């Protein structure tokens, strides 16, 4: 019963064992974590880094001893945190989705200091974990070597493994509520408070009369780059709306503005970002998935979509 | 958000969830307990002017 | 008290049209109240001037054409609702716009049918293609500092308009964006307390640095419901803040300056005279903008609070 | 650079020859402080191990070149003289 | 706040204390209760009297 | 192994921060050192090459 | 939506060749401001707020 | 500048802990929104009335009672501590209880011709038994500031209170209820505009239409705040210690000077007179019992070593 069925060394404290720098807790949507991060409670900090404390005081005289300097750490003292920007300004933390039946469940992120006991956690990451909010949990894991640090942001990092391991969709992606508010931005109607009008500048929603379901018309200029690094310039009357254009800033507009003259729901909105990995590079096809996110919370809420007794005809 | 009474809402939960979750008993106790609470907040206006 | 006071003391500018601009020391969080509160202000009731009605040479109705534009004419519908400027005086003012021959239609295109400034030479309205050809309007503008529907007008919206006269609502502000954001205060010593922070961003027309020391400062306009609502100012403090003359923690301003030179020197983070001692006349422009009266000559009194460079 | 990182792979074409090559610079500032030619930006050594091949050059796979170089012209100079200890091998 | 031991000890002063903690609450109520019994029972009497 | 049974890998990548050098250290995983006697005390010979 | 809960936690002095053992608070220069709270017997008050 | 500042509005007082002022016109949306900034202010931070401190005639902690009540002293002073009042000369007064005989124990058994208005003098605390019991207390009571549970300190509150000196739940704030409700402009020129309504109800210690500044300065004094740019800060100011010549490793020992000041400059931690060669007259000013005498004895016996005060330097 130390080897031969589940109980044995084998699968209970060897191919899986209990582990050091480690934790879990429930999961948290956190909406301004640029996609490189995650949010974590200071006392967790403080907790899961006291390798650094009870390990560079005795090394900056920033407490007399070790053993005095439990009046400091547990306090979460001032010199704790220099201590701490030392790891954090450039340290991956690991996160986890057991069980992790695959890859995408197990990513590399970067700390940002909050309060509460919770993980806090950027949504563009939430699909490809399948996180589930009823009070179900992630764990945490420190990397505490040069070499593991070096390989969590070069492989396991979130912005540097974006795509389905099957055939090549993304899905670390516009996630759930996010795609509601890049369709909606992408929707046109009949009277539409400017059944076809334009303008820019968002303080426009408060000048009397506009909508992002205005149906905007304009003559864009447009890019596509060619596989030997050129660019096969365009142009096109387009029959498109504000929020349509809003996504022009947003675009990596070395593809061309025509792309976004359709409804990007769910159904479309990956096809963006896989036409930017055949064809842009890396970082543009990370910018271009990261910036869509606070596009789709600016603009999800105005859309005052619901559910309701004449909401159901 | 705030109502057309020009109040705000002490919650807020993503009805883009609800089709997937096949139930409406959740719309119905939130539409009739506007009208259970509506007559205790009505009757706290009232109480002092009484008429 | 704790309502120290608590000017603005770190704007950060990111180029004539955006800065980071925050609002220190608060009250154990209290930018969460003023950067939701104050922040509706910002959207209600705002400074600024645009354009709100047109009149051009084809377009008696949107359905219609002018062989020789490449908008047609409807994708000139485009930056009217969206050219903006300022204007010194009274709410209506004119421009007219003249193209001839081939091009774009820009601020370069324009005439000036009344008392119009133009901070907003990048707006391209539309274009032209031949050697004879030609296009004209005239455009409405306005400044006031409200907001109206372009048919809830109501009552000014009975008047007689041109089959060609196009009708718009109160355009008057270019503003792009405006965030929020709460974490703590620069203030060095005083550190229980929090700061807000907004990144607003515009289209040109005001940075941040210009559109915030009398624009959210309409707080003036809201508290009526709250600070004797009527006739009964009553014994009660204001309890101060004071830190002294020539102290070398004292405030840029302390050199006595010249309008939003204060704001736009401050936003270097240079906000105070202790470190102005290193900016001698070889390196001293790092700043934001800073760029007349305030740069000529001020260096001479400068030491005479007792200063100096070299 | 922090700010996203996968760009270092196709710079190169693969992947963990890639740490090998960033392990050989981060050992020798972390263990010797040994000269750069580029600025970190913030980019703690981690990533400075990284930045080595962001542009491509100062591991000691170009002191390799420099310093190695710096005794062998006096190898030119004194080859006036490496001649005769050449010859006294025999 | 408890302290237990086998009986024969009799109990530690952090539970002698809080022996009088617990005493007060039945010292005070058994001198409410009594009389709050024969002002019923005497009033029957009282009662059977009056008739 | 630097996170979990091996005493001594543990013992040493904790205070490595000290080094300055944060790096590995492992020594042996314990769970495999037991394991290697839980096979001899079944019954079962095993042991090592080099390479 | 604050809840409040009651929970328990407890100690022991076994019986040794004489037959107590000891409970108090010296724990010195390891975290002092967590000692002052206590009784004689080394046990916080009925009332206290702790954390 | 073009400021509008309103005033003189409206009256509808209903009892003396409500009333309820109104505002219009309002600009096209202001009254929908503004209600939910005071909403904090009449609540966290506020001054008004509570009580600070309890000594009690036989009673050494709440968590218990007293052989004599017919109720019993925890969840009585849960109920005692709501009787906060006003005060009308400095900020304090220390209050007691004077209560002996049979029956109710209440407010009018409370010491009250002086500087104060108990308007609580309805509340109770408990029964007596016999004509010659008592209960009796000293209760000091603040106008005082904040929402103060009588555990806020947290760490010294361990603190040497003489035992049965109860700390107390100074609660100062006169509200936690305050809201708002909305209408159409009303105003007789109009049916065109917004309107707000108040409906504020307090803790007693006043009414809507009684006073209010200090209650709406945390949204008033929010405003100087964007304007009239000049700001605050603190620095650091002393060196890391110490080498020869030994002119400055010297404790008080060597000045020839008095006890008190021996014992206050002491108490000021002053052991080497190579800081007392630098610190600031105005900062010997920093611990009590240093008084215009001992900071005036200073000013000669540094000057009869053949020294001086005021002398900073760039290496110590």
């Amino acid at each position: 019963d130390m080897i031969k069925g589940k109980q044995g060394r084998f699968r209970q404290n060897l191919l899986g064992k209990r582990v050091d720098y480690s934790g879990r807790s429930v999961i948290t949507v956190g909406p301004y974590l640029r996609l490189h991060q995650c949010g974590l409670p200071k006392k967790m900090a403080l907790e899961l880094f006291k390798p650094f404390i009870y390990g560079k005081l005795e090394l900056r005289g920033l407490a007399t001893t070790i053993k005095a300097a439990k009046k400091m750490v547990e306090r979460e003292e001032a010199v704790v945190w220099d201590i701490l920007d030392e790891v954090i300004r450039e340290h991956p933390v690991l996160l986890n989705r057991a069980p992790t039946l695959h890859r995408l469940g197990i990513q590399a992120f970067e700390p940002v200091l909050i309060e509460g006991k919770a993980i806090q956690l950027h949504p563009l990451v939430c699909a490809a974990y399948n996180a589930d909010f009823d009070g179900d949990q992630m764990a945490v894991h420190v990397p505490l070597t040069l070499e593991a640090q070096l390989e969590a942001r070069a492989l396991m990092m979130s912005t540097n493994n974006i795509l389905s391991p099957a055939n090549g969709e993304p899905i670390i992606v516009p996630s759930q509520d996010v795609v509601l508010g890049l369709y909606y931005m992408t929707r046109d109607c009949v009277n539409a408070k400017g059944m076809v009008l334009t303008g820019p500048a968002e303080r426009l929603y408060r000048s009397g009369l506009a909508s992002l379901h205005a149906r905007v018309k304009v003559r864009i200029t447009e890019y596509e780059k060619d596989a030997n690094g050129e660019l096969v310039a365009k142009t096109s009357l387009k029959d498109t709306t504000v929020g349509r254009a809003i996504l022009w800033m947003i675009v990596p507009k070395g593809l061309p503005y025509s792309i976004v003259n359709q409804a990007l729901g769910k159904k479309a909105i990956s096809k963006m970002l896989n036409t930017c990995y055949r064809i842009l590079g890396l970082k543009p096809t990370v910018i271009f998935a990261d910036q869509i996110m606070y596009t789709g919370f600016a603009y999800a809420a105005r859309s005052g979509a619901s559910v309701g007794i004449d909401d159901m005809v | 958000p705030y109502d057309e009474n020009g109040t705000p809402v002490d919650i807020v939960l993503n009805p883009l969830g609800v089709p997937s979750r096949m139930n409406i008993g959740q719309i119905l106790e939130t539409h009739l307990g506007m009208a259970a609470k509506g007559i205790g907040d009505k009757i706290n206006a009232m109480l002092k002017q009484q008429q | 008290t704790e309502f120290l006071k608590p000017r603005l003391v770190d704007i950060e500018q990111v180029s004539s049209t955006h800065a980071k601009v925050t609002l220190e020391p608060l009250e154990r969080g209290f930018g969460h109240t003023l950067g939701n509160a104050l922040r509706r202000i910002l959207l209600s009731s705002m400074p600024g001037c645009a354009v709100t009605e047109v009149e051009i040479d084809g377009v008696l109705h949107e359905y219609s054409t002018k062989e020789g534009v490449q908008e047609d004419i409807l994708e000139i519908l485009l930056n009217l609702k969206g050219l903006a400027v300022r204007v010194q005086g009274k709410d209506e003012v004119i421009l007219t716009l003249n193209k001839s021959g081939i091009g774009p239609v820009t601020a370069a295109d324009i005439t000036h049918d009344g008392d119009v400034e133009i901070v907003k030479p990048q707006h391209v309205i539309c274009h032209l293609t031949d050697e004879n050809a030609s296009i004209s309007m005239r455009i409405k503008v306005q400044r006031g500092r409200g907001y109206v529907p372009a048919s809830t007008r109501i009552h000014s919206e009975e008047d007689e308009r041109p089959i060609g006269r196009l009708l718009v609502d109160a355009c008057y502000s270019p503003v792009e964006r405006i965030a929020y954001n709460v974490e703590a205060a620069r203030v060095e010593q005083r550190t229980d307390l929090d700061k807000l922070v907004i990144e607003m961003e515009t289209n040109g027309t005001i940075d941040p640095e210009e559109a915030i020391r009398r624009a959210a400062t309409i707080l003036a306009e809201q508290l009526e419901a709250f600070v004797d609502l009527r006739d009964v100012r009553q014994p009660e403090v204001k309890e101060e803040k004071p830190e002294f003359d020539p102290i070398l923690l004292l405030p840029v301003d302390d050199l006595e300056l010249t309008v939003r030179s204060a704001n736009c020197l401050k936003a270097e983070a240079i906000h105070y005279i202790g470190d102005l001692v290193q900016r001698t006349e070889v390196e001293l422009l790092k700043t934001p903008n800073l760029g007349k009266k305030s740069l000529t000559e001020i260096k001479d009194v400068l030491a005479s609070r007792g200063l100096s460079l070299g | 650079a922090r700010v996203t990182v996968q760009d270092a792979v196709e710079k190169i074409g693969n992947r963990f020859d890639l740490v090998l090559v960033a392990a050989r610079r981060a050992r020798q500032m972390q263990v010797g402080g040994k000269d750069p030619l580029v600025p970190e930006e913030n980019d703690k050594t981690t990533v400075i191990a990284l930045r080595e091949i962001e542009e491509g050059l100062i591991n000691n796979q170009i002191l390799d070149v420099r310093e190695r170089q710096e005794q062998q012209e006096q190898e030119a100079a004194e080859l006036q003289a490496v001649t005769a200890i050449a010859e006294g091998r025999r | 706040v408890q302290v237990f031991t086998r009986d024969g000890v009799e109990k530690d002063k952090r539970a002698l204390e809080i022996e009088e903690m617990q005493l007060k609450q039945a010292k005070k109520d058994l001198s409410e209760e009594l009389q709050i019994l024969e002002a019923g029972l005497f009033s029957r009497i009282r009662a059977v009297l009056v008739a | 192994t630097v996170k979990s049974d091996d005493v001594n890998g543990r013992t040493k990548m904790y205070k490595n921060i000290v080094d300055g050098n944060h790096q590995m250290e492992p020594g042996m995983p314990e769970s495999f050192n037991v394991l290697l006697k839980e096979i001899r005390s079944l019954g079962i010979n095993i042991e090592l090459e080099d390479e | 939506f604050t809840t409040i809960h009651i929970q328990e936690l407890a100690c022991v002095s076994r019986d040794t060749k004489l037959g107590p053992e000891e409970i108090t608070a010296d724990i010195p220069n390891v975290g002092e401001a967590a000692l002052s709270k206590l009784d004689e017997s080394g046990i916080v008050y009925i009332g206290a707020e702790v954390t």
